[PDB]
């Protein structure tokens, strides 16, 4: 980073991976909802 | 292209499937001179936008977002849409209300604490959430019920827009060194001048007219019957260019006089380095970034989404009309898709997104657009004029020494330029012409052979009244709802238009393709 | 009009009854905008040649004759011309040729210790004697060996240093102030600027610039489709007085600026209340005239005679062609009668001698002239227009607060126009265009059809030369053999022409009356 | 006229009135001469 920055748990790929992983389900989560209705 | 498959991510796979065919064909039709007569001129037409925006985003963002960001993600962005885009005429930049959105965000940020640069992370992902959805359910299907209605009011609206910001920025040129009868001789010159100048605003006001005046003239030119057809018709490509060149030359002979250049950084850092970093922590630099703002960054991440979307869905709708001899193709799902995942990525190295801006991509089209012998012949549509415009811009810092010595009035004359030649297209402007000629020089078109006269007035008065509440509605502070001012236009059309004309008046009217019902 | 009857004075008896019976309608003619408009072109047109003349008369002379002179000379003899002349679309004025004989024979007295104003008027008095007898001999018939040929060349030579006198004073203006870095804030202005000041050379030419601009913009515009046709064509020829109205305005509202003026002299009195009065004495003022210099004064008066019948009589061709529809007649004889017998007289009160300018009757004759649903449908042929010019020019003295709020970039931006305008009627003029075009898009013309494109290159060629060694012989101090010059062009059309072109040829490209041979 | 002038024996009318008198003569011995010509 630049100058003085807070020291989180998590480093910046960690963190955004684990939030493209969040995202990832979500979308999957929804895709599924999708093709669960309009089938039954 | 608008058609709804009803498989997910459909659309997306129908575009790529439309364009990437024509992928071989997009390198070999650039090799003419009118490709590279238009890199050149969008160039410009998109270097200058990206530095001044740039300067009042620093200004206004305590330089945490500045020209050398702006610089860098218009280039990255621009090389990666004409390498994948399936429009690649469309010109992608930084735009007016995305400025506006930056200060309301900032402004937001400031207010409650907040890091702004972070709260930009989290705003761009839930951007990319956000396009990853409606690509998959084919959200860009509903682009087909903006008619020409809508598409032509937000094209005259920003054209005129575009054309009173390039006449206030002479106007402030003229404001700042007045026209006096004595001046200071000793002003301190770093970083600008610090008191009026002589004889600048009025050397600005020439350099303007002159190289509108030289474009104009080599526009038509292009059209005449002088020279030998291959000559006449290099150097009308090449028309922006030489009169850049001629009024930069004329600047450059005059030493005496100052004149404002084009100023870009120095190299490739970012513009505060004690703000920020290339990457942006999610979590916070230097306080922990609240949890709350990370779910509640999807509703600016909705505006954001709206603006992007509108802008360049009706940028496509408007360079891809079947009237401008477009037989490429154009993909609504894949463009948008690619614009705005790559402006959520571009968020997290603390770089602007961008839009399909509507005049640099007109433009664009125009200058690419073959005439035949009057009619459109035929559009050069092939991605290496706006990659190298991209790779151009990514490299303004390295060419300072040339960017240095080019006057921003002669980049007002090209602006006027642009403006002008960005309404031929539109039924609008036309129809507003009609409304100062007698109805017996009107020309032989559906709509007017078939509507009466004060019909075809009445129908383009209403529009002028939409053209007055947009452009009231971007000069208040709640300048971020336009986009929804303008969609208000679809029900006007389609609920209260046909309580007044007819379905034959409305279908010569409004046609999609310019036809007689 | 040009057959010589034998009978003596048959010329100009021929012209009275030609001409004469239409003065009814030479003034119920007038009746209409358009021919007010002509006056206030025309008066402008006339009143800064007057002013800028008698300036550098004054000071070639040392005010012997003055800017006063010259007014009172041009309106009185304007006043009679337009009363009396069978060609009253003609205006007479001082030209340049004029000035370089006034300081060529200025030099010649000085050097001899001659009365420069008694030496005029013996000019004067040898002046009257040449064109009775010219007139009584029916003289002026010669003008019939005067083609087209002699008459474009002429004709474009003159347009061509119209325009680059014009171009001139901008430059000098641009010389007086040049673009400085620091300017002296003090400097004395009285009478007129000592020292090179901010914002003026600019200014000046954004004021020319706009003139032409407004004007060129008002011409398209009575042409146009715009607006109801009886309003266009009004605005259409008030188009001139609408670019000066709006840009003197605009300088008006430029206070801290200064711009150079219209200048009148403060009333009607002599410019050198010690050199002479009104009435100049044939025997000498303070010195006893010679009788030698009284005989040897026939030299300059052929010399004077020469230039003025020429200027006058080329003049009265080009305005009186059949294709300009002039029907109601032109006399050479009556007005060469005129315009010398008036110029003689105007020698005995120490006023110069005037002939019948190109480009301002050519001016006066366009704004009179009528166009049709392209081509010109008739001309306002009156003796108003030219006698209100007149009228004017005599009252200028007593309108100094109106011109003196004129700049006279305005008027250098008409003067442009002017200029430009003067063009339309040369055929030489037309194909040296073709020069530059393929001969695909050459017109449907007889001299186009019928012959060769490189024989109509070599022709058009033919005259480029004559154009280039009549402008050679300009930049010489032998300039008063132009009009011998220009005279050889006649021996070149009747004797050396054949020998290289067919008849069929010359016949097509140099017609009387653009006719298919 | 104007200042200090020379005086002549003819004033500026009776001059110029002379002076238009020999002109008028010249000019009709010339006319008389070309009537005399052409017809013998
Ligand atoms: C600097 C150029 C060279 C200078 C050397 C000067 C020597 C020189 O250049 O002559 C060759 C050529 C004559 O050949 P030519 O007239 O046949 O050339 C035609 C011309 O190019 C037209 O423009 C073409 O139509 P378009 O536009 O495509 O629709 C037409 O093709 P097409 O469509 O009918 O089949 C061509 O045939 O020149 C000229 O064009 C005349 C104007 C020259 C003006 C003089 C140059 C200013
Ligand atoms: C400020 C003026 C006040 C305008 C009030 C606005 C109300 C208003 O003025 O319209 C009514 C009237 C319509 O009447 P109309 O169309 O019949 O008038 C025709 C028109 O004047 C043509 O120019 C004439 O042909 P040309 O040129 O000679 O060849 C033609 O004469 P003709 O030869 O065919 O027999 C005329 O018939 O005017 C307009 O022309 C429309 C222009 C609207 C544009 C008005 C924009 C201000
Ligand atoms: C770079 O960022 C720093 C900190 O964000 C800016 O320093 C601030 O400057 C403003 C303007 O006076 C004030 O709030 C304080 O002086 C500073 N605040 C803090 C917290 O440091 C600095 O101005 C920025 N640099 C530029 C060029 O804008
Ligand atoms: C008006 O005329 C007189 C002479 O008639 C001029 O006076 C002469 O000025 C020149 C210039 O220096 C010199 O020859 C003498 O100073 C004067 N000579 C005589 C005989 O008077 C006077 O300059 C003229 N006025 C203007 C404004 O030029
Ligand atoms: C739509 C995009 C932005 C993802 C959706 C955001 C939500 C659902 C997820 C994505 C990543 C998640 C965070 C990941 C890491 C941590 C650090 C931990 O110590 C507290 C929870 C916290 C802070 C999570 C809170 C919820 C969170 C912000
Ligand atoms: C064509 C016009 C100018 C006539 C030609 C000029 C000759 C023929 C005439 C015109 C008037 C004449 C002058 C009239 C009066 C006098 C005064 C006298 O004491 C001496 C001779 C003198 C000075 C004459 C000399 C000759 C003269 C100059």
């Amino acid at each position: 980073g630049e100058r003085v920055q807070l020291a989180h748990h998590f480093s910046e790929p960690e963190i955004t991976l684990i939030i493209f992983g969040v995202m990832a389900g979500v979308i999957g989560t929804i895709l599924l909802i999708s093709y669960g209705i309009r089938r039954l | 292209p608008l058609q709804q498959t009803g498989q997910l991510f459909g659309g997306l796979v129908r575009d790529i499937r439309r364009r990437y065919p024509y992928y071989l064909s997009d390198i070999t039709d650039a090799f003419s001179p009118q490709v590279l007569a238009a890199v050149i001129f969008i160039y410009f037409a998109a270097l200058s936008p990206a530095i001044t925006f740039g300067g009042l985003l620093g200004e206004k963002t305590r330089n945490q977002m500045g020209v050398s960001e702006l610089l860098i993600s218009t280039a990255v962005q621009g090389i990666l849409f004409a390498l994948l885009g399936a429009q690649p005429l469309l010109v992608v930049g930084f735009s007016g209300p995305l400025l506006v959105f930056e200060e309301a965000f900032f402004s937001f940020c400031e207010t409650n604490g907040l890091e702004y640069i972070v709260g930009r992370v989290w705003i761009g992902f839930w951007l990319i959430l956000l396009v990853v959805l409606v690509v998959a359910f084919e959200g860009s299907f509903l682009v087909r019920f903006i008619s020409r209605y809508t598409q032509e009011i937000f094209s005259f609206l920003i054209s005129l827009i575009f054309i009173y910001e390039t006449f206030s920025k002479l106007i402030k040129i003229f404001q700042d060194h007045p026209l006096q009868k004595t001046y200071n001789y000793n002003v301190l010159m770093v970083p600008k001048p610090q008191g009026p100048l002589p004889n600048t605003a009025l050397l600005s006001l020439v350099l303007m007219a002159g190289t509108f005046f030289f474009a104009m003239m080599l526009r038509k030119f292009k059209n005449s019957s002088y020279f030998p057809g291959k000559l006449r018709r290099v150097i009308g490509d090449f028309g922006v260019p030489i009169s850049i060149l001629i009024m930069v030359l004329v600047d450059f002979f005059i030493q005496d006089t100052y004149t404002q250049k084009l100023s870009v950084p120095d190299g490739f850092k970012v513009s505060n380095s004690s703000a920020r970093g290339w990457v942006i922590h999610p979590l916070g630099l230097r306080s922990e970034f609240p949890i709350w703002m990370m779910f509640a960054s999807a509703l600016p991440a909705l505006l954001v989404f709206i603006l992007i979307f509108l802008e360049s869905q009706i940028t496509t709708l408007i360079v891809s009309k079947p009237e401008r001899k477009m037989v490429k193709g154009s993909g609504f799902h894949l463009d948008l898709l690619l614009v705005v995942g790559m402006g959520g990525v571009a968020a997290l190295f603390g770089m602007p997104w961008l839009s399909a801006t509507t005049v640099r991509s007109v433009t664009h089209a125009n200058a690419l657009t073959v005439m035949g012998k009057a009619q459109i012949q035929e559009v050069k549509e092939q991605r290496i004029s706006g990659l190298l415009v991209a790779v151009l811009v990514g490299l303004s810092i390295l060419m300072e020494p040339i960017l240095s010595r080019i006057p921003l009035a002669v980049l007002f004359g090209i602006f006027l330029y642009m403006g002008v030649t960005s309404l031929s297209g539109i039924q609008l402007f036309d129809r507003i012409l009609l409304l100062f000629k007698p109805p017996k020089y009107h020309p032989d078109v559906p709509y007017v052979k078939r509507v009466k006269t004060w019909r075809m007035h009445l129908f383009t008065g209403i529009q002028i009244i939409c053209l007055a509440v947009l452009w009231v509605v971007k000069s208040t502070p709640a300048s971020l709802a336009l986009p929804f001012v303008l969609i208000l236009t679809v029900p006007l059309r389609r609920v209260l238009l046909p309580l007044i004309f007819r379905n034959v008046e409305l279908q010569c009217l409004d046609a999609d393709d310019a036809k007689a019902t």
